[PDB]
């Protein structure tokens, strides 16, 4: 984990959460 | 798989399963109780 | 003069036994921690409870004589009931329970912590120390107990703790987290202010043949047929689409008014999917019918004989729904091709009815109508008799918007609708947005039920105490 | 008019309703029998409603007056000997009831055998039908009480109608069977189990 | 249907438009007179 950035992820934690990705609002009705 | 899953389960809502119509209230305010109810019981058998 | 319930009430509901079940039970019994109105004064579903000064009691809807009173009166071990100081029923500190036509029984002896056990139906016909209470719907689930006594009972509404065990049909909860689970009306009917035709379609002097059956649209009209059994009286009367008792609660898109005179052995045929020569060479009626189907005697008036009706009665092809046919080409029923000749194997396609007053019932003539139409589709036309509220502009409501029934918050919309478009349904084809039938603005449907409570707890042996999430 | 104003048969409806012709008896004309013919509100399933406070279908309260769009609720029947088939009177008696519910007190024709004191029978106590032994009993009843019912809601121990006393059915099938068998190839013989 | 008016037809097995298109194997003729106001009682499961 790096200092620089707020979280403790490390810089490939962070390559994988910005690679994984109304209707469900209606689902919630 | 979940997301797809779960969408055919809202998707299924507009399938009558034989009966009147697939809404709740068409069926509530086209019919009395007596024949009212053997047409939600065809919806009642069909969501669950 | 209020004081707080403590844990008197459940009575034994039903005469069916039980030993040794957590059995649950949905009536009205009395609330635990609720207010008794304790009456010591001395120097007008209901409950009741209490040297035996009082005996009985008065009700009615308005109690002036004018309409049906009550009077029930007890004694040492005597009753009377009436309707007066068209029934005359006769019969053979402290706590005398006289619980609530349901009347209840089965009394027993501020209010400690004992927990008791109380159960003639007397028929009415009609409209409607010293205790005191009331009951409420509220669900109880009753511990009978190996005897068959009513040993416990847990209140359903009245603490988280409550609702929780009702979940679990369980008297100990566990330590976590349970999952249980979690307004005025509107009317708007279009602005239509004139009757329909009744007088021009119910008792017009002529109707015509059957063959040619003749045909009326109807439209802008509310229709209140109430004013129409004060004159005649109708012999067959049987919607196929709506059940009759709310015929006066919705609008129909498109009405049609057909109407003809059959024979009275005849009228059962208009009725989707028969046969006979007015269900094959006259007037077929669709499979997927809906609408309503009139007929009533004519005797009176259609009779001389009278031989201006005709029916046709030769035909190789049977009618398709709703198919009008007139013609006069001659029934071919053998090889030659008759050119106008009424002779061997070749008829006249009509033929006449011979109505007579001397007829028997069934023979008699029998004028029809039906009424074919659609219900809750877009465009509305005609209505039912009922008023219109006014909008309520976002707060949760039962709606009654042109037929269709439903519930939830009304508000404001901004849904670009085309001047041509009405409906917004949903993905699950559930109707969220509409056009008002009298501002022609666009309204937002959101219901709201808003679930998702959970009751964190301790073990209820440990404490009582909870939260809710 | 019957069923608005008049008469009004509940949905849950659980009866009979019989009616035959008596033009024979009712008629003269006969203007003895009435109808209620104009209310503002339909009536609820038995709802008996007498009065003679005159209708007010317009703007005015008419104290009494038959006048413009005020007029008397109650109207008659010309009944006539020579009314039309549709025209004359039918007498009509509807029973209610309630079935299979605790105390009974009307019941059918059909006689009634003696207890069989622990024998598996078809009886027919007071309505219900059921299989099973019918063993003595000792539950303590309420002598209010009258029917048992088990945790599945299938009736088991019962009053008899007429000794009053308690019987407890035992529903008598006794299954598991099992058939150790070798190899039919091998042979024939086996052993039920 | 020229000669004979019929106050009562009601087919229990078979749809009535139908009954042109099939054949019967074996068919009985039962015959009798009962007053009016008991044509009602031939029917499956009543008395009188
Ligand atoms: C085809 C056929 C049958 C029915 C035919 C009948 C008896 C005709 C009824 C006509 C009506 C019903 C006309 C009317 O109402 O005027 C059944 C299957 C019974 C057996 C014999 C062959
Ligand atoms: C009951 O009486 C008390 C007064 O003792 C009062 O504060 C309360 O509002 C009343 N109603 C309920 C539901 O407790
Ligand atoms: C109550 O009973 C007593 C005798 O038991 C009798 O004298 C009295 O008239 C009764 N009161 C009634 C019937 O109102
Ligand atoms: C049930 O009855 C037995 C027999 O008298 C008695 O010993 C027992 O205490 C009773 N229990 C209850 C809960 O009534
Ligand atoms: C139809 O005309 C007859 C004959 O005048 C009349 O008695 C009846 O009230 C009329 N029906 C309506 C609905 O006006
Ligand atoms: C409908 O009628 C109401 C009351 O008479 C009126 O306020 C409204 O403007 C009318 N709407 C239309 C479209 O005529
Ligand atoms: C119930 O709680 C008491 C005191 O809090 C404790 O002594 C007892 O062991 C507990 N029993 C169970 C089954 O939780
Ligand atoms: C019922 O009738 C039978 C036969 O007449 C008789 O033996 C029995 O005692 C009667 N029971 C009652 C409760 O009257
Ligand atoms: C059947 O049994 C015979 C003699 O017991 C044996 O020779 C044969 O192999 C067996 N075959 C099978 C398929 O079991």
């Amino acid at each position: 984990p790096d200092p620089s950035k707020p979280s403790k992820r490390s810089f490939i934690e962070d390559l994988l959460f910005n690679k994984v990705t109304d209707l469900i609002c209606a689902q919630k009705f | 798989q979940n997301a797809q899953a779960l969408n055919t389960l809202v998707k299924q809502l507009s399938s009558n399963f034989g009966a009147i119509s697939s809404v709740l209230n068409d069926i509530l305010s086209r019919l009395d109780p007596p024949e009212a109810e053997v047409q939600i019981d065809r919806l009642i058998t069909g969501r669950l | 003069a209020y004081t707080n319930s403590f844990t008197r009430g459940v009575y034994y509901p039903d005469k069916v036994f039980r030993s040794s079940v957590l059995h649950s039970t949905q009536d009205l019994f009395l609330p635990f921690f609720s207010n008794v109105t304790w009456f010591h004064a001395i120097h007008v579903g209901v409950y009741f409870a209490s040297s035996n000064i009082i005996r009985g009691w008065i009700f009615g809807t308005t109690l002036d004589s004018k309409t049906q009173s009550l009077l029930i009166v007890n004694n040492a071990t005597n009753v009377v009931i009436k309707v007066c100081f068209t029934f005359e029923y006769v019969s053979q500190k402290n706590l005398r329970e006289f619980v609530f036509f349901k009347i209840y029984s089965k009394h027993t002896p501020d209010l400690p912590q004992g927990f008791s056990a109380l159960e003639v139906d007397l028929p009415i016909g009609i409209n409607i120390a010293y205790y005191v209470g009331y009951l409420q719907p509220r669900t109880f689930l009753l511990k009978y107990n190996e005897n068959g006594t009513i040993t416990d009972a847990v209140d359903c509404a009245l603490d988280p703790l409550s609702e929780t065990k009702c979940t679990l049909k369980s008297f100990t909860v566990e330590k976590g987290i349970y999952q249980t689970s979690n307004t005025e009306s509107i009317v708007r009917f279009p602005n239509i202010t004139n009757l329909c035709p009744f007088g021009e379609v119910f008792n017009a002097t002529r109707f015509a043949s059957v063959y040619a059956w003749n045909r009326k649209r109807i439209s802008n009209c509310v229709a209140d047929y109430s004013v129409l059994y004060n004159s005649a009286s109708f012999s067959t009367f049987k919607c196929y689409g709506v059940s009759p008792t709310k015929l006066n609660d919705l609008c129909f898109t498109n009405v049609y008014a057909d109407s003809f005179v059959i024979r009275g052995d005849e009228v059962r045929q208009i009725a989707p999917g028969q046969t006979g020569k007015i269900a094959d060479y006259n007037y077929k009626l669709p499979d997927d019918f809906t609408g309503c189907v009139i007929a009533w005697n004519s005797n009176n008036l259609d009779s001389k004989g009278n031989y201006n009706y005709l029916y046709r009665l030769f035909r190789k092809s049977n009618l398709k729904p709703f198919e009008r046919d007139i013609s006069t080409e001659i029934y071919q029923a053998g090889s030659t091709p008759c050119n106008g000749v009424e002779g061997f194997n070749c008829y006249f396609p009509l033929q006449s009815y011979g109505f007579q007053p001397t007829n028997g019932v069934g023979y008699q003539p029998y004028r029809v109508v039906v009424l074919s139409f659609e219900l809750l589709h877009a465009p509305a036309t005609v209505c039912g008799p009922k008023k219109s509220t006014n909008l309520v502009k976002n707060k949760c409501v039962n709606f009654n918007f042109n037929g269709l029934t439903g519930t939830g918050v009304l508000t404001e919309s901004n849904k670009k609708f085309l001047p041509f478009q009405q409906f917004g349904r949903d993905i699950a084809d559930t109707t969220d947005a509409v056009r008002d039938p009298q501002t022609l603005e666009i309204l937002d449907i959101t219901p709201c039920s808003f679930g998702g409570v959970s009751v964190i707890t301790p073990g209820t042996n440990t404490s009582n105490q909870v939260a809710v999430l």
